[PDB]
């Protein structure tokens, strides 16, 4: 309608400030998606056979049969699924955000923490898994003597996510969620379009067929008010939606940098337990990390003391704690037991016996 | 124009809006029938004597006026309130057509808010009427050798006709002093009289068949049309179309819809319709909207070149160097093998800039150099020296304090 | 004598095809398990709109009478099957005061093993009919389950309606009320399930 | 007037409600600024990409209209070369591991 | 008021999507809510010394 469009000038700056913010939308998506995947300076990519120490990324690295995506990926693309209106592509395309997270992970694998802070400096992986290790406060030694149990558990833990994964599609409640949203407020936009807004009828058609022109015309205005506060309605909307993602990209940008690129000491911010690892994967309009953590299983009492007298010395653990089976007395690591005998190398005196509450007669061994 | 400038800086800027625009109009309504038998009112061998005149009610019916105003065959043809090559466009809940003999002199009696024997006694029509009066002359139909004493007229009556008043009772009117009786006498009269029509009369003695046609809209509804026209139906391109009452602007097609004997349009979710029966050959055709999208130009800046690319966006290149991006149909970009940083984006992996006589190219984004990392079983690398590193962090902390006083802004002074 | 609607007497409300949907619409229906009047004639109100439906097998029941006055006063839709096909007329009758067939003009028109059910309602002078055809197992009842009536006729006649009658056995009579209702249309654009959205409080959540 | 009155105050409750959400998005980047400032200047982040790339060092503010500067020193490995390594080594019958 | 309801209609959407968003708002209180507190799995009691 051409009679209606010269009405609308009527209003001025409205219609160019309407596509103006929803351009800004539209570009700030495009820097969410960038700021999450784009971290890594190089598309590494993985040696060509899998000696990770007995390790098995094979659910998560890409799969060359199918887009390059890894057979969890391909789950987690399954499990998420005109009226002047039109949708724009995104500059990164789903091949492409594939590729950033295999080159992040191939980085993690053959590299750990390094490729975050310069060049990628590789390293095996059963020695990457014991400075992971040592970061957490237990003691290198303690994966090496378990290294096929630790291994069987993680290679036990990825299939789980596999089975988690494939039984149902409120796994991926969030990214859903999203998709759910953005339909139903373009729905309610259009069905908005058959609303009268006190005009005689919907169709400017039928206005412009039933009446004169002086009377046409303030119908006309009727509708071109309601539309326009159905429009302006809509980019509010989406403008406060758009301020939730972009809270949302900053936080995975953040997952990103601390908790795949590094091993965070922050308490629940990489999943529960103490944070070893964590695996990036793409999904329909978002990321999923597969976070690695150690988790302390069976545990049990013991008497403990906070130093040990000698001769008249009091002595206190360097690393670890004092404990007691209830006939001699060790000192262990906090986060998991190996006792070892008390020696003047795993202690340190400071002071006589008399100052320390609750301090106990023992031995230390000088070797 | 767009930026309100003289420089621009390097950028993609949408500049306009494209739309494919309708290449022709169509219109489609049913096969015209139920068409009115007009020859009853005009072509009867029959015609009625003007003081008891004839009346025909049309209802539920398309009726032509067409035939009527372009046929030869009116010694008369006049409209009042419409104009008579509007006619074949109007509704109405009903239509009349009031049938009658005069002679050819008293013919304009049959006009709005008009007088005299035949107006006054016969047959009236107000000051503002609104239908038109059509006549012919009838000599050889209606007047005989030794006169036709058969056709009759009122040429007495107590007190003038209301407007459309029809009156057929024998009352007999008393013009003396003298009451009648019930009977005629010395000025007094039976009130219907005859012109004794013969063919040899000068015409305005000469008997005409007259037709006044009325018209009628209530509340009631418009049960008679005039005739609807159909243009021929054009598939696969974009046009303005209309299928009964439905109008609309779209690229119709062939479609494998099944709709029910009785349905006639189709809808989508959004409610928008989106296929529609054809009403002459009951076929479905899909409705999809004419092309259009942003438009927007690709500069490397009014300092280094005047160059540009054009990005139809969403747009195929059928529609509007020239390419066709996933973002939609490109022009005046080369397109290069090589790929590069991303300098500026378009969208779907593809991004643009201006490089070697240069000119602007675009490609495939790339991500970065690959590396296949040198990972192996029992081998460390370790750095032997370093670098110290300064980064520049920027982040906006304040926006400038402004404040706007409605009560002024809205209304001042 | 009274029976039970069950979730019989929706009809298309419009002539649009959707396919694969689910539409809610506010229109004159019987709403879902109401009480509808039964009988084996007098004259009825019309309301807002009239369901009926009958069980037959052997054309006992051959039309309608329908008008204010129901009597010459002014004008009344006449409607009957004459055995070959629908015939339709409109005038002032002044017809008997038990009107039967045996075991003025301003428009006319020429078209137990069945339940046969029709929707009768008047809006802004056009007369609606809607029908369906369907088998039965019972006789004194009608039967449970779900199939939508579709148009028959549209008639631009302005005439006012307040009562009826049927010319004659066992049939049903109930009133249209402004309801909203849900329509499920499949993929051959079929209504093939409704949800009467008034009728409980699980109706209004779906 | 009523119609002038009706498009000026639409257009300022458009404007109002604009500014609204950008400031919450300015206060956002503050709020960051903020906690980059404690964490970085004030202290030595652990923060893996926090405060500039590589192993952060320190960090200093410039100040800059209607804004900051952090310009952060960090600690980049530069010339890597390849050893052979193992996870312990024998003596004795005994397993040592380094300290 | 039934007389002014029926003009409201002829607005359409607006005063569905106005509760929708109200009602989003509610929800999200008691979600923010147990983002904070409850962290814990167990209730732990304090000895009686
Ligand atoms: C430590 O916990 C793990 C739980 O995974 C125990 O490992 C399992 O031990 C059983 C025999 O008791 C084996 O059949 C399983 O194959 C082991 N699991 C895996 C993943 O290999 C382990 O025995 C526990 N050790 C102690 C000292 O309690
Ligand atoms: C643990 O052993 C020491 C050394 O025997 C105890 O030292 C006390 O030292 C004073 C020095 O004047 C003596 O008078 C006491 O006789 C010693 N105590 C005893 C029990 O003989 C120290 O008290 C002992 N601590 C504990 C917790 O038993
Ligand atoms: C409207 O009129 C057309 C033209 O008569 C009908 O279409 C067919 O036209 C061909 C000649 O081109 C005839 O041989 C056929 O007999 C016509 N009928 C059919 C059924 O094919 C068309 O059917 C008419 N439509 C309606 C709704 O009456
Ligand atoms: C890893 O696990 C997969 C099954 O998930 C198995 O097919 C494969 O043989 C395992 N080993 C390696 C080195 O891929
Ligand atoms: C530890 O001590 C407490 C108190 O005696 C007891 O309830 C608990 O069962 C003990 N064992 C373990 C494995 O915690
Ligand atoms: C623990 O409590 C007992 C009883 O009051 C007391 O004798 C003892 O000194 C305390 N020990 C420590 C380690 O505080
Ligand atoms: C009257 O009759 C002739 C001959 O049949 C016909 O051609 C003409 O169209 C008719 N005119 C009217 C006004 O009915
Ligand atoms: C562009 O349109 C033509 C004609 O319909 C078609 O052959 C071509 O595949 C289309 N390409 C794209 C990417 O739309
Ligand atoms: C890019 O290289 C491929 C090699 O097969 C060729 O088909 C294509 O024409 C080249 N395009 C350009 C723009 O050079
Ligand atoms: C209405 O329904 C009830 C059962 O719900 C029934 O008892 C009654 O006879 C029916 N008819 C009337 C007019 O109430
Ligand atoms: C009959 O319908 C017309 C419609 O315009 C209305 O004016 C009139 O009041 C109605 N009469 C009755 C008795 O319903
Ligand atoms: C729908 O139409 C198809 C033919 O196109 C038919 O096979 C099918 O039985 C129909 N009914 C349903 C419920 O699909
Ligand atoms: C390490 O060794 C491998 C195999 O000789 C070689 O490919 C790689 O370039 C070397 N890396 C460095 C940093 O020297």
């Amino acid at each position: 309608s051409t009679e209606c469009s010269n009405l609308l000038l009527q209003y001025g700056s409205f219609c160019t400030q309407l596509n103006r913010a929803l351009t800004g939308i539209a570009v700030e998506q495009d820097k969410n998606t960038q700021e999450v995947f784009a971290q890594v300076k190089q598309i590494y990519k993985t040696p060509p056979i899998k000696d990770f120490g007995g390790f098995n990324f094979s659910q998560i690295l890409p799969d060359p049969s199918k887009s390059k995506r890894s057979f969890i990926e391909d789950l987690l693309f399954n499990k998420v699924t005109f009226n002047g209106l039109t949708v724009l592509p995104p500059l990164l395309t789903d091949e492409m955000i594939a590729q950033y997270t295999s080159a992040l992970l191939a980085g993690t694998i053959t590299s750990g923490w390094t490729f975050g802070a310069g060049a990628a400096l590789q390293i095996p992986f059963a020695m990457q898994m014991a400075y992971r290790f040592n970061g957490i406060g237990v003691t290198q030694n303690v994966l090496y003597e378990n290294q096929k149990l630790i291994a069987n558990q993680f290679n036990s833990a990825i299939g789980k996510i596999q089975d988690s994964l494939s039984s149902t599609a409120s796994a991926l409640g969030k990214l859903q969620d999203v998709v759910n949203q953005n339909a139903q407020a373009l729905n309610t936009l259009v069905k908005q379009l058959s609303s009268n807004f006190g005009a005689i009828s919907s169709v400017l058609n039928d206005i412009l067929a039933r009446l004169d022109k002086v009377e046409a015309e303030v119908q006309i205005d009727r509708l071109i008010t309601g539309r326009l506060q159905s429009l302006q309605t809509y980019v509010t909307q989406q403008l406060i939606r758009a301020a939730e993602i972009r809270a949302s990209a900053n936080l995975a940008a953040t997952k990103m940098s601390e908790c795949v690129l590094g091993q965070s000491k922050r308490v629940d911010f990489c999943g529960k337990g103490y944070h070893l690892m964590s695996f990036p994967q793409s999904a329909p309009h978002g990321v999923v990390f597969l976070h690695v953590t150690y988790v302390p299983a069976q545990e049990k009492n013991f008497t403990t003391a906070p130093a040990i007298c000698h001769d008249g010395k009091a002595h206190f653990p360097r690393e670890g704690v004092f404990v007691s089976n209830g006939t001699h007395w060790f000192v262990t690591q906090r986060n998991f037991y190996e006792p070892q005998i008390i020696t003047t190398h795993n202690t340190f005196v400071s002071g006589n016996c008399d100052v320390v509450i609750g301090i106990v007669n023992n031995t230390v061994y000088d070797p | 124009c767009t930026l309100k400038s003289f420089t621009v800086e390097k950028g993609i800027y949408q500049t306009s809006n494209f739309r494919v625009q309708p290449t022709e109009s169509i219109v489609r309504f049913p096969n015209i029938t139920n068409l009115c038998p007009f020859g009853e009112v005009f072509n009867a061998t029959r015609f009625a004597s003007v003081y008891a005149w004839n009346r025909k009610r049309i209802s539920n019916c398309v009726a032509d006026y067409s035939v009527l105003y372009n046929s030869a065959s009116f010694s008369t043809f006049k409209c009042y309130g419409v104009s008579p090559t509007k006619l074949n466009d109007l509704c109405f809940t009903n239509v009349y057509a009031d049938s009658f003999v005069i002679r050819g002199d008293e013919v304009r009696q049959i006009a709005p808010g008009q007088t005299g024997k035949i107006a006054d006694y016969n047959y009236k029509l107000p000051d503002d009427f609104t239908g038109c009066v059509i006549a012919w002359n009838s000599n050889n139909l209606d007047s005989k050798v030794g006169g036709n004493y058969n056709y009759l007229y009122r040429l007495f009556r107590k007190s003038n006709l209301k407007p459309f008043e029809r009156d057929i009772s024998t009352e007999i009117y008393q013009a003396g002093s003298t009451p009648c009786n019930g009977v005629e006498g010395f000025n007094c009269y039976f009130p219907l009289q005859s012109y004794g029509f013969q063919p040899t009369y000068g015409v305005g003695y000469q008997p005409y068949r007259v037709v006044v046609l009325s018209f009628e809209l209530l509340h009631a509804p418009a049960t008679v049309c005039g005739p609807k026209k159909s243009t021929n139906l054009v598939k696969n391109k974009c046009v303005n179309f209309n299928f009964n009452g439905l109008t609309g602007t779209g690229v119709l097609t062939e479609s494998n819809k099944k709709f029910l004997p009785f349905q006639q349009f189709g809808r989508d979710i959004d409610d928008t319709t989106d296929a529609v029966r054809d009403p002459q050959t009951l076929e479905i055709l899909d409705i999809t909207p004419c092309s259009f999208g942003g438009v927007s130009v690709i500069t490397p800046g009014t300092n280094t070149s005047n160059q540009v690319a054009v990005l139809y966006q969403g747009v195929n290149c059928t529609e509007v160097n020239v390419f066709q991006t996933r973002a939609g149909c490109l022009i005046g970009a080369e397109h290069v093998n090589n790929s590069y940083e991303c300098d500026i984006p378009i969208g779907a992996g593809i991004c643009a800039s201006y490089q070697t006589s240069q000119s602007i190219i675009a490609y495939t984004m790339s991500l970065g150099a690959e590396n296949s990392v040198a990972y192996s079983n029992n081998s460390i690398a370790i750095p032997i020296n370093f670098t110290i590193s300064v980064t520049t962090e920027i982040l906006p902390v304040s926006m400038t304090k402004t404040s706007v006083d409605c009560t002024m802004y809205i209304c001042g002074d | 004598a009274y029976t039970n609607s069950f979730t019989r007497g929706v009809y298309y409300p419009d002539k649009v095809f959707r396919s694969s949907v689910l539409h809610s619409t506010q229109d004159l229906f019987l709403p879902f398990f109401s009480n509808v009047t039964w009988f084996h004639n007098p004259v009825l109100p019309f309301n807002d709109g009239v369901y009926f439906a009958s069980t037959e097998k052997s054309n006992i029941i051959r039309g309608w009478i329908f008008g204010t006055t129901l009597d010459s006063k002014t004008q009344s839709l006449l409607i009957v099957n004459n055995a070959t096909n629908v015939v339709i007329k409109v005038c002032e009758f002044q017809f008997c005061n038990d009107p039967f067939l045996g075991v003025n003009c301003t428009f006319e028109y020429v078209s137990f093993k069945n339940l046969r059910e029709f929707v009768f309602k008047n809006i802004d002078g056009y007369f609606k009919i809607y029908s369906k055809h369907t088998p039965i197992n019972l006789v004194r009842d009608l039967p449970q389950g779900f199939s939508a009536l579709e148009p028959l006729v549209d008639l631009p006649i302005g005439i006012n309606i307040t009562r009826f009658q049927t010319l004659l056995a066992a049939y049903y009579v109930g009133y249209l009320q402004p309801r909203t209702f849900l329509l499920k249309y499949n993929e051959n654009g079929t209504i093939t399930d409704a949800v009467d959205c008034a009728l409980d409080p699980l109706s209004e959540t779906k």
